[PDB]
């Protein structure tokens, strides 16, 4: 029993985390094979920030303009390219530490967990969620550039996504592992905000489902809805449309806990408009929205407490 | 403003 | 900026995953140097729960009675011995990813993280507190017994947690690495209860110093209090006496904020009696127990945002 | 009753 936010075990991903220093910008960076990626933004100085153009910053630049550090080695620099907006270092070494992988850019509403790194140095880890508006709610100091977000799949790491920013908001912004940013963002200085965020109605669901599963239903009630009803529901509440997809994605956890998607829609309907009456949820006084379906059937018994 | 950390 | 549950990076710790299998029972172990730590229920049948002898029970055992495998490769038990409540295999081969360690016994209110483990295979990793009832809120299936609890200070892990058991409210018991419980729990199927648990003061307090340093003040009010008049109201309220001692450990904290120790308990007190009035801290619409100072200095920042 | 896990 019990119920967390839950990270992947990190020991794949530290392997491979690495300091790039450039001129006087140090960030992290990451080695796969003999390719060392990290973002762009390495290039440039404090007055650069604002309007770099990173063509013509990037070509006034060696391969031993770029110093990596692996640990205490020292790793050189033979090849450098662009690609939107990360760097890509070719490097003297392959990683020993390499683990099979992927780069898989994520959809909103996604979970991953993210290696939060300074120096190229990694000290901590926690779970988060891609959310709607592009940004994600992390937690990062100056330095922690190039840090990573990933899932793990048996033994291979999916890598998602590598930070860059921060917004005024204290919300986070960067890259998928093609370098191409999630949301509207841009690799530079300038007035830009986080669009206004919704909550993700197919976690809430999920969540409520584990709930079940753990044994709890007092929230459960004898109505049942019509997606389009609930949906009129979910715009006066800042909640995302619910769609048949997502009805489809919930098919599993409403055999497993016999409560069918529609029964749970009223339940949340219900939730919505009453409140919660000062009780709790899996251990929460508020709906919880960073838990995707597959998070609770990962972590939850396949076994309902009946 | 922004800031790239 | 932003504010998160932290773990720390898992590598250390993954490499140091077994699996221990007795008779029919399987869980997991811990492997450092030429020794295997496992709880010692792994030797007890369902029948043997209930009313064990486990010097009886663990006298009809040899060196072979015991199955270690560390990933696919068996390792094989050459001495075995009780202390407490874990056992320690000696084993033929030293663990080459034996990293620096210890071995604490830490105190209520403490955090740590911890290493869900399945089969000698780790599945995940979360941040949680010792409660002062001795008991942790995690997420435990059945067969994540032997998984562990740890800090990390530099290089070095520190291990301060082992898992036993899951009680009828759905806490879980464990031990530290000497095999002694926290709490008033034994390693047996009984009428077992959590003792009634408390809200950790010195941490909520901590809490809103972060909130502080990160640039959020709404919460304080003109008032101090004395230590004595915020306990009688800790008490109404369910909170943990505050101690000079963990006035005093608020003292970095009280320096980088500039709020007196005795101010945010007025502030505390009053966010107690009067609620926190549809508004959230660091994104959070309760008060949070679970950081410590010490937790709070190494996420925020060093500088206050004033 | 408890579950040793």
């Amino acid at each position: 029993s019990g119920f967390r936010k839950m990270a992947f075990p990190s020991g794949k991903v530290e392997g491979c985390m690495v300091q790039v220093t450039c001129g006087t910008t140090t960030l992290n960076g990451l080695w796969l094979d003999d390719t060392v990626y990290c973002p762009r933004h390495v290039i440039c100085t404090a007055e650069d920030m604002l309007n770099p153009n990173y063509e013509d910053l990037l070509i006034r630049k060696s391969n031993h303009s770029f110093l990596v550090q692996a640990g205490n080695v020292q790793l050189r620099v033979i090849g450098h390219s662009m690609q939107n907006c990360l760097l890509r270092l070719k490097v003297d070494t392959s990683n020993p530490k390499t683990p099979k992988y992927k780069f898989v850019r994520i959809q909103p509403g996604q979970t991953f967990s993210v290696l939060a790194c300074y120096n190229g140095s990694p000290s901590g880890v926690y779970q988060c969620a891609m959310r709607p508006n592009h940004t994600i709610k992390g937690s990062f100091l100056n330095g922690s550039c190039g840090s990573v977000g990933f899932n793990i799949d048996y033994d291979c790491v999916s890598f998602c996504y590598m930070h860059h920013m921060e917004l005024p908001t204290g919300v986070h912004a960067g890259t998928d592992l093609e370098g191409k940013f999630y949301g509207p963002f841009v690799d530079r200085q300038t007035a830009q905000a986080a669009g206004t965020d919704t909550t993700i109605t197919l976690n809430v669901l999920a969540w409520l489902y584990a709930a079940v599963i753990n044994g709890d239903r007092w929230f459960l009630n004898r109505f049942t809805t019509t997606l389009n009803d609930f949906n009129l529901v979910a715009m006066k509440y800042n909640y995302e449309p619910l769609t048949q997809d997502h009805v489809d994605i919930l098919g599993p956890l409403s055999a497993q806990t016999g409560i069918a998607v529609l029964d749970m829609c009223a339940a949340l309907k219900e939730l919505l408009q009453n409140g919660m009456n000062g009780r709790t949820i899996l251990g929460s006084t508020i709906l919880e929205d960073e838990f995707t379906p597959f998070d609770v059937v990962r972590q939850c018994s396949g076994v309902t407490f009946q | 403003d922004s800031f790239d950390q």
